RNA sequence: AAACUCCAGUUGACACAAAAUAGACUACGAAAGUGGCUUUAACAUAUCUGAACACACAAUAGCUAAGACCCAAACUGGGAUUAGAUACCCCACUAUGCUUAGCCCUAAACCUCAACAGUUAAAUCAACAAAACUGCUCGCCAGAACACUACGAGCCACAGCUUAAAACUCAAAGGACCUGGCGGUGCUUCAUAUCCCUCUAGAGGAGCCUGUUCUGUAAUCGAUAAACCCCGAUCAACCUCACCACCUCUUGCUCAGCCUAUAUACCGCCAUCUUCAGCAAACCCUGAUGAAGGCUACAAAGUAAGCGCAAGUACCCACGUAAAGACGUUAGGUCAAGGUGUAGCCCAUGAGGUGGCAAGAAAUGGGCUACAUUUUCUACCCCAGAAAACUACGAUAGCCCUUAUGAAACUUAAGGGUCGAAGGUGGAUUUAGC
């Protein structure tokens, strides 16, 4: 630091909102534009017939 | 009737005095305008609203002080344009009184579509016609896909069911047009059981309509608000004398956060900040005024000065 | 000079507060508790067990009365934070923590191990904890929740404590352990075109081309996070065609037919991790023969066919790039390649004919051409001459004409003319390359 030579010493708000308003705005303007659960076996009890063959 | 809402904070925060200019930005009713000019009679006054109705009030009050009040019309963005015609572009006004929010009369008169108690046309815009062609809610609510108009309920209403709200609606506009407010509300309250058309409640515990937040999330996009509060906050600083005192009224914390940074500096989403705050205060009306005025419950009083 | 100042630093004086180091000790006391110094008094019992209530005790918090008050500190106030913050963070201060005299009688009051006596041989032993048991005695327990509850009674307690049910309800509740999942989970080493930075060219802005979405239409369908989006299509003017409207045929090109439903019945062919290295038959041993586990190279229970990787082969090498890439994961994609199980239609959900649909208010993905001077045009294929900002650069777009293919072209492609637009190198973000 001391070596190193430092010379001679002396765009849309929507955004900031969090959506975009204005394309929002011309999109509903377009329109007005055309204007004018199951049950689960337990595992455990499920049924075979494996003994029964 | 509509008491100005801390109209003895606002007073004694800008205490206005003679040889002193001060700008209205939302004159509205103008509870708090004729407030500012009854302390001091040789005060210099200018208002404005985006309401024809409001400006039409400040006209025909400006009969009781002639040249003490001077009534103008447009939004916080048409404001500097508006006013820039004058030829006041330094402006050194000593104070901005930028109160937020719905008027009294916007939301007492049904017709206006403010009120989901009542039933008027699902307008829900400050505009009171002078720009004919701007999108009313009814054509907001109507047009938005499900996702865009999720988004603005879950934002501008805080609405956490946003998916749930959102659906009810796309789903009730296909069977008919929606255009009037208890038909909004009805939409509203039918997405959640019957139970809940009551169940929550407000800020002081105080039980409300499911749909209550909803209605302001359409209000403030339909008249997009937060972005013309920026602006408008901007706008009156360059405009804004030093020293001059600032006085904001953020009826919700919603738009008291543009407030809430804008005056200090902080980002929305380094350099020195340039105001002091002689009222960091942010607080409600004193409880006893809240129960005779509980509109202005939420109302959150920030004040700087410009440096 | 001067006096003032909440304030800060050095020095001195200074308590009814709390007791570094020793203490890495493991003592004392019935327990609760007890860790500065001195002194006085003083730590029951020459069987053992013996109480919710008798007798006497019992941390902290709390109550009553009188004091102390350095510091800490419920509450409270203020300052931030936050969608909210009557929290966590910062500051101030009170009850309170201390002393005295009375109460109150509760703790995860827990070594979560009742007192006393005895044993270490048997079976060592559900598990974990803290090795397993015997004798003896008192206390206590009998599914969960209701319930540290109600009522009754007793108590200096009065929003209190002790003792303590029932009804209705349920088929569990619960203990220990294992696996998996997950952790705003720890540590260490990591990724090579790779997670970040670094390197180069891009995307994100403009026009156009094209896909999808949405909207529209009488008018297909499928894909649609990574792993959809110039995708099935190495391709739609008719045909293709599965779509819509209208008309027609009925043993029908077929010992019929169905692009009808179900990809959550499937074969077939694949995506994905995989830019992986593991999968596992058959045995064997460990844990008391529990769910489970099985490695140490100066080796301690693993051996393993087979599959994959690897090897080999292709391309220009042994390099590289291809190809290959198991098991399993996502009931991933495809019933519309074909075939096919189940269900459905059979004068119709089948077959044929004519005409017609496929647009853009918009949003978005990918690509093309640009924004120019390392450029533009011509000659040449690298020793040139001109151009170079409103007649420049820039459309592969629009409009008009011609030609090619075809029966059919405002429509498809090619060429010419006219036209000369946005665009001035593109925010967050983001792709590819060793
Ligand atoms: N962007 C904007 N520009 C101008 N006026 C606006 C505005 N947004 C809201 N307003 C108006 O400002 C007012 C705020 S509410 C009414 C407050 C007013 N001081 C009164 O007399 O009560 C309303 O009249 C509203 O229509
Ligand atoms: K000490
Ligand atoms: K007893
Ligand atoms: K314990
Ligand atoms: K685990
Ligand atoms: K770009
Ligand atoms: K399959
Ligand atoms: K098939
Ligand atoms: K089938
Ligand atoms: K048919
Ligand atoms: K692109
Ligand atoms: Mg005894
Ligand atoms: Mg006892
Ligand atoms: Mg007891
Ligand atoms: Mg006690
Ligand atoms: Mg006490
Ligand atoms: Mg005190
Ligand atoms: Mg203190
Ligand atoms: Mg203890
Ligand atoms: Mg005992
Ligand atoms: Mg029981
Ligand atoms: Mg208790
Ligand atoms: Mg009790
Ligand atoms: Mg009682
Ligand atoms: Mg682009
Ligand atoms: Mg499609
Ligand atoms: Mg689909
Ligand atoms: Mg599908
Ligand atoms: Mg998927
Ligand atoms: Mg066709
Ligand atoms: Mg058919
Ligand atoms: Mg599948
Ligand atoms: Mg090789
Ligand atoms: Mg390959
Ligand atoms: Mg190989
Ligand atoms: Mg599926
Ligand atoms: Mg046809
Ligand atoms: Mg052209
Ligand atoms: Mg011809
Ligand atoms: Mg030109």
């Amino acid at each position: 630091l001391a070596v190193a030579d430092f010379g001679p010493r002396d765009t849309t708000s929507s955004s900031l909102c969090g959506i975009d308003h204005e394309a929002l705005n011309k999109q509903i303007m377009e329109y007005k534009r055309r204007k004018d659960g199951r049950k689960r076996a337990k595992p455990r009890l499920e049924q075979d017939s494996s003994l029964k063959s | 009737l509509h008491i100005p809402v801390m109209v003895d904070e606002v007073v004694h925060c800008l205490s206005p005095q003679k040889g002193q200019i001060f700008l209205d930005m939302t004159f509205g009713s103008g509870g708090h305008t004729k407030a500012i000019l009854q302390k001091e009679s040789d005060i210099v006054l200018y208002a404005l609203d985006r309401d024809p109705t409001a400006y039409a009030l400040a006209e025909h009050l400006s009969e009781l002080y002639p040249k003490q009040i001077r009534a103008m019309l447009g939004q916080f963005s048409q404001a500097e344009a508006l006013l820039m015609k004058a030829g006041v572009q330094p402006g050194t006004f000593d104070g901005v009184l930028m109160d937020l929010g719905c008027s009294s009369m916007q939301l007492d008169t049904p017709e206006r579509g403010f009120s989901l108690r009542k039933d008027g046309p699902l307008d829900m815009r400050m505009d009171g016609g002078r720009y004919p062609d701007m999108p009313t809610a009814a054509d907001v609510v109507n047009a938005l896909d499900q996702q865009a108009l999720a988004s603005i309920l879950r934002t501008y209403g805080e609405e956490k069911h946003a998916k749930k709200i959102a659906s009810a609606i796309v789903q009730a506009r296909s069977i008919y047009p929606i255009t009037r407010t208890q038909q909004l509300a009805s939409i509203v309250a039918g997405a959640f059981p019957p139970s809940a058309i009551y169940t929550r409640k407000d800020l002081l515990q105080r039980s409300t309509h499911i749909a209550t937040k909803t209605f302001q999330a359409l209000r403030i996009f339909v008249n997009n608000e937060l972005n013309e509060l920026y602006t408008g906050l901007k706008t009156a600083q360059k405009f804004l004398r030093p020293g001059g005192r600032l006085v904001a009224l953020s009826f919700h914390s919603l738009e008291d956060r543009i407030v809430k940074r804008f005056l200090l500096g902080i980002s929305m989403t380094r350099a020195p900040l340039m105001w002091e705050l002689i009222h960091k205060k942010v607080l409600s009306p004193q409880d006893q005024d809240v129960q005779d005025n509980p509109r202005g419950r939420s109302a959150k009083l920030r004040a700087a000065i410009k440096l």
